[PDB]
């Protein structure tokens, strides 16, 4: 045999191509909003203090 | 641009625009209103280099005296508003009151030449403030925190 072993967090296939997927792929778009959010209300808070 | 805008041509419009010396309506110039329309236009952009700003005006050299004559160094874009507010300012030697219809137009012209000059200067970080990790201050730029001077 080829002694390569693989191993696969989830595996699927779809259309000829084979598919996998981690655990961090479906919360790429939550995160990187919620950095943007966070960031923008920093300094607009430290623009006009009083 | 295109013929140089020179100091008396500024002080003959202002007085034809009020129907003081002009041959539209009777004619008559007088050359002691010429000197001192020129001196008033010279004082008054002086005090222009303060509120309005800088626009390019050429002042006397040295001691010397304005006269009519000398260019005056300002674009073409500027001769309405200027002329308007000189006339409004030399018009109390001859007596005279403004008309509204006078007033409003220098009012357009003067708020003309306010909207070639606004800067809205922008106000920056403060300098305490950090820079995020996104940003990586590590290798790609230097000093984390803002300078916020310079």
């Amino acid at each position: 045999h080829i002694p390569l072993i693989p191993v696969y967090g989830k595996r699927w296939f779809i259309d000829d191509i084979e598919r996998v997927e981690g655990h961090i792929a479906k919360a790429m778009d939550p995160q990187r909003l919620y950095n943007l959010q966070v960031s923008m209300l920093a300094d607009t808070a430290a623009q006009d203090p009083g | 641009m295109a013929t140089v805008l020179t100091k008396g041509e500024i002080v003959l419009f202002a007085l034809r625009k009020f129907a003081i010396a002009s041959n539209a309506s009777l004619t008559d110039v007088e050359p002691q209103s010429i000197e001192d329309g020129v001196n008033d236009l010279e004082d008054m952009m002086s005090e222009w280099m303060i509120n309005p700003g800088d626009i390019g005006y050429a002042f006397a050299t040295g001691d010397e005296q304005p006269l009519p004559d000398d260019e005056s160094g300002l674009p073409r874009k500027y001769k309405h508003a200027v002329g308007y507010q000189l006339l409004l300012r030399m018009l109390s030697d001859y007596s005279l009151e403004p008309t509204p219809q006078v007033l409003s137009n220098a009012q357009r012209s003067y708020d003309a030449l306010m909207t070639d000059t606004l800067v809205v200067p922008s106000m920056r970080r403060r300098g305490d403030f950090p820079v995020g990790q996104g940003n990586k201050y590590d290798v790609f730029t230097s000093d984390r925190y803002y300078p916020g001077d310079l």
